[PDB]
RNA sequence: ACGAGACUCUGGCAUGCUAACUAGUUACGCGACCGGUCGGCGUAACUUCUUAGAGGGACAAGUGGCGUUCAGCCACCCGAGAUUGAGCAAUAACAGGUCUGUGAUGCCCUUAGAUGUCCGGGGCUGCACGCGCGCUACACUGACUGGCUCAGCGUGUGCCUACCCUACGCCGGCAGGCGCGGGUAACCCGUUGAACCCCAUUCGUGAUGGGGAUCGGGGAUUGCAAUUAUUC
């Protein structure tokens, strides 16, 4: 439960190394799609005191966590809360941790190409997505 | 650095290039007999009484 | 009884009912001690601990307050206290005691008794306010 | 830029901060981070502590302004 | 009894500048249990110096387009600070207060003087009135950028900076300015 | 004189109707409490977890204040500063659901009546609760 | 019942007082018991247009204030009596609204 | 003599006066305390508390210091007020913009081969950068769980005008379905319970919570036609 001295730098994702400097609700922000409210609310019905701190950081607590966010139905929560709903390309519902399989999915610039559609052709080039006018004006990019 | 007293008794005008001083007659109270002009810079009151460093000072005079 | 005379700040006024009962003064189902901003409590008790606390021997003042801003509520609401006393101090009892404390809380401020006319002004065209203008273009 | 403060529970937060805050007349969050090289954050958090233990007199209480002085 | 806040006396300040008490007063009976009533006195010419000064340094704490509108926490935060430099020398804040407002008030300033000419400057007199207002401002910028971005809260740079501004002390910025300006009128005659 | 229902300060007098709420041990929570947004406004979870009990206390002090008020107007209570980012930030609403959920959790126990004009009352039994709360508070410093 | 009320707007305050008053007195001519006037807050009406017909020059605007003035007068009358009372020649721009109930 | 001034609405004292049932606080119980306190409000109800009327009021009128001792200027007591803010604004004129504002108009293309015209499916909806009005910030006077609670001009169901505000039950975090109704209007939202602030929550000098500024999916209401998730 309480322990003075369990704190260590890196959490187990893909046998990288993270920070662990922040403090709990917020240590858990490095993994790609936990963090912000997700985080928060996952540690807020824990069922466990959230004054603890990042030295006080369990690995009952860690191993409960990583279970917690393998899938999202451990208080029943909905796949449109995690990044990822229905996957583009294949029928899953989850987001993949580590890189090279979520990744794959965004790399969206040739078959839309071939249809010769506009998003595509648009996130060719790095475009704006929000629809950002460009006439002339703009400070970012050659100074 | 010797510091007297000085108190306005009559405020010739304004001076500076845009207003910036006030050209003030001041009598000093441990004398109560000498009369000196001091471009003073600030909202003065006549009848303020201010401690100085100078006691001799004079700026450009018409 | 009904001796209201105003009493007000901004467009935000008070009426001082006034009646001789326990002493505690009301606003508007709370006592002055407890107010919604916790912070110009003091300027409540002011006038009456400046003029005195046994002054107050079995009259009941219950203000009505109305009007927009907390702040501009009060400086109302104390100068509608003000004017309630001064109504029941003119009504029945003498005058040197009242020009004494009179004198005091004018000394003491000026918002006490009569109000202060300032009004927000209108805004106007070719500007973000009312005496602001918008940029030189070059 | 970057993140690194001390995070770890050892022989700081009760001695020489327990052996040091109480010696001191003024005592404040920032007070006690700048003096005694701890965090503001903690500082904070190890003074509600020990004010739930109740070793301290309240003035009053504030986001950025809570107020203590030494009461035993 | 007029206490300041309630908690702070009155009736103990001396000025100790012969005859300046007119343009700095904290005894004289618009001094108020709060330094809130609102601004009556900016409208006319040596009205403002009627201010109670508390009200002069709530509102000189108070600017930089992130805190006009908020004069309640003004308030606020001079009730802090209040209550701190009554314990951190053990006397009324008004003596300090009084004491910084003595030493730190220009005396000297330079300026440019003539209708004909722009090479140099030449030594003016900063009344009393003006050299409160700028001495109340460098205190202000000073516990602003001491301060700011800083891990020290509000109500403590304030605090230390009327602390070794009060004593004479030229470690205070204000008192830094206060001597730059100095030798600034000593190197323009 | 016996004791008002406002005379105590309301922070704590909410807080001691809240008190009363969670000693009780009536109202019920659904199983869509942590899962929705909760909130246009506000950009952060709570750190709480008890915001539905204080969430019943608001409510219940506002309908002893108001008189025929009902679902819609807590909620532009709640609501407050929405900001955009670059765009200036605005007055947004804040849970429509959250408010209504809470109501009839409240809704049926005695506290919340249903009138006949639309909005809500309190029932005597409400209001007696309310005020033998208000002088608990009353009696924990301010009638000694 | 036979309250019978008039809603009286017009434009013009000095005219919708002649109104008034010609009214009332026509009611004070007969044994009827009236209420005084009742004045609802006038209605002021704001139009800020732009005075030059293709943008150009400093941005100038007109700022056209409609005021409308509303009188009410219910009077414990038949409303036959008050329209006997009406045909007195109404001035101008004073508009009519009769309520009964 | 025109202009300025004067004028008019006014901001600001109507405690005096015509006077509300679309305004409002106090003579007896409605759910509680041996006398105090409710915007579901108590039987009873007076213009003080909001609107909108007439008359009054402020004039450098009063005192003091200056002034060619005048016109005037500066201080002071009373007083609500001793410079409230704006629309009107001259003689005379421009080669300043508008023929892309107009069923007000001058030879050229336009003489029916009619730069939209019946239908209507792209167009000022482009990327390398220069101080064109402005936008959220760089933080601890603070974004931030939420506690308490205060607004004023207004705008509002309707001629080829659905669509305007918008009091509850059920559901639906997000917009929204049907109903009993409330609104031509101070009657209906409204007591614009609002909104800024009222500082009990991780926050501590950072790339996380200042800084949504840069990703892909989904419910969907006015929109046949949201392709640059234009906008919830």
């Amino acid at each position: 439960l309480v322990i003075p001295e369990k704190f260590q730098h890196i959490l187990r994702v893909l046998n990288t190394n993270i920070d662990g400097r922040r403090k709990i609700a917020f240590a858990i922000t490095a993994i790609k799609g936990v963090g912000r409210r997700y985080a928060h609310v996952v540690l807020r019905k824990a069922d466990i005191d959230l004054t603890k701190r990042a030295g006080e950081l369990t690995e009952d607590e860690v191993e409960r966590v990583i279970t917690i966010m393998q899938n999202p139905r451990q208080y029943k929560i909905p796949d449109w809360f995690l990044n990822r709903q229905k996957d583009v390309k294949d029928g899953k519902y989850s987001q993949v941790l580590a890189n090279g399989l979520d990744n794959k999915l965004r790399e969206d610039l040739e078959r839309l190409k071939k249809i010769r559609a506009h998003r595509g052709l648009r996130h060719f080039w790095g475009l704006r997505v929000r629809g950002q006018h460009t006439k002339t004006t703009g400070r970012r990019g050659r100074t | 650095q010797p510091i007297k007293l000085a108190r306005v008794t009559k405020v010739l005008g304004r001076t500076g290039s845009q207003g910036q001083c006030t050209q003030v007659r001041v009598e000093f109270m441990d004398d109560t007999s000498r009369s000196i002009i001091r471009n003073v810079k600030g909202p003065v009151r006549e009848g303020d009484v201010l401690t100085l460093l100078e006691s001799e000072r004079e700026a450009r005079r018409l | 009884q009904s001796v209201q005379v105003f009493g007000r700040k901004k467009t935000a006024t008070a009426v001082a009912h006034c009646k001789r009962g326990n002493g505690l003064i009301k606003v508007n189902g709370r006592p002055l001690e407890m107010i919604e901003p916790r912070t110009l409590q003091y300027k409540l008790l002011e006038p009456v601990l400046l003029l005195g606390k046994e002054r107050f021997a079995g009259v009941d003042i219950r203000v009505r307050v109305k009007g927009g801003g907390h702040v501009a509520q009060i400086y109302a609401i104390r100068q509608s206290i003000s004017k309630a006393l001064v109504a029941y101090y003119q009504k029945y009892v003498d005058e040197a005691s009242k020009k004494e404390i009179k004198d005091i809380l004018i000394q003491y401020d000026r918002t006490l008794l009569v109000a202060d006319p300032r009004r927000c002004e209108s805004k106007k065209f070719g500007g973000p306010g009312a005496r602001a203008r918008y940029q030189k273009s070059y | 830029d970057k993140l690194n403060n001390l995070v770890l529970f050892d022989k700081a937060t009760y001695d020489k901060l327990c052996k040091e805050v109480p010696n001191y007349k003024l005592i404040t969050p920032a007070v006690v981070s700048e003096r005694l090289k701890i965090r503001g954050s903690l500082a904070r958090a190890a003074l509600q502590e020990l004010l739930s233990k109740g070793l301290i007199k309240l003035v009053s209480k504030h986001r950025a302004q809570v107020i203590y002085t030494r009461n035993t | 009894d007029i206490k300041l806040f309630g908690k702070w006396s009155t009736d103990d300040v001396q000025i100790n500048d012969i005859s300046l008490q007119d343009y700095i007063a904290v005894k004289e009976k618009y001094a108020k249990y709060l330094p809130h009533s609102a601004g009556r006195y900016a409208a006319k010419r040596f009205r403002k110096a009627q201010c109670p000064i508390v009200e002069r340094l709530t509102n000189s704490m108070m600017m930089h387009g992130r805190n006009n509108g908020k004069k309640l926490m003004t308030v606020r935060i001079v009730k802090h600070a209040f209550e701190i430099i009554h314990l951190l020398t053990g006397e009324n804040p008004l003596q300090v207060l009084v004491n910084a407002i003595i030493n730190s008030g220009p005396r000297e300033d330079s300026t440019r003087i003539g209708r004909a000419g722009t090479v140099r400057r030449q030594a003016v007199d900063v009344s009393p009135l003006r050299r409160v207002n700028q001495a109340i401002w460098l205190l202000c910028t000073g516990a602003r950028e001491a301060a700011f971005r800083n891990i020290k809260t509000i109500a403590e740079c304030l605090a230390d900076e009327l602390i070794n501004a009060a004593k004479g002390s030229s470690n205070s910025y204000a008192i830094k300015k206060k001597d730059e300006l100095e030798r600034v009128a000593k190197s323009n005659r | 004189p016996g004791v008002t229902v406002k005379d105590v300060n309301q922070q704590e007098f909410v807080r001691a109707l809240a008190a009363f709420l969670k000693k009780s041990g009536k109202l019920k929570v659904p199983e869509w409490v942590d899962t929705v947004k909760l909130a246009k406004h506000k950009e952060l979870a709570p750190y709480d977890e008890n915001w539905f009990y204080t969430r019943a206390a608001s409510t219940a002090r506002h309908l002893y204040l108001r008189g025929g008020a009902g679902v819609g107007s807590m909620t532009k209570i709640y609501g407050g500063r929405q900001r955009n980012g670059v765009m200036p930030s605005h007055f947004s609403r804040g849970s429509k659901s959250v408010a209504r959920r809470v109501l009839q959790a409240l809704e049926g126990l005695k506290m919340v009546e249903k009138d006949q004009d639309g909005g809500r009352k309190l029932t005597p039994q409400g209001q007696r609760d309310l005020d033998r709360i208000a002088g608990q508070v009353a009696a924990a410093n301010k009638k000694h | 019942i036979h309250r019978i009320r008039i809603t009286l707007t017009s434009r013009n305050v000095k005219s919708l007082e002649k109104v008034c008053a010609d009214l009332i007195r026509g009611a004070k001519e007969k044994n009827l018991k009236v209420k005084g006037p009742v004045r609802m807050p006038t209605k002021t009406l704001r139009i800020t247009t732009r005075k030059t017909p293709c943008g150009e020059g400093s941005k100038t605007w007109d700022r056209f204030q409609m005021r409308i003035h509303k009188r009410l007068i219910d009077l414990h009358s038949p409303s036959e009596i008050v329209k006997q009372i009406t045909s007195i020649s109404i001035e101008p721009g004073v508009e009519v609204e009769v309520t009964i109930a």
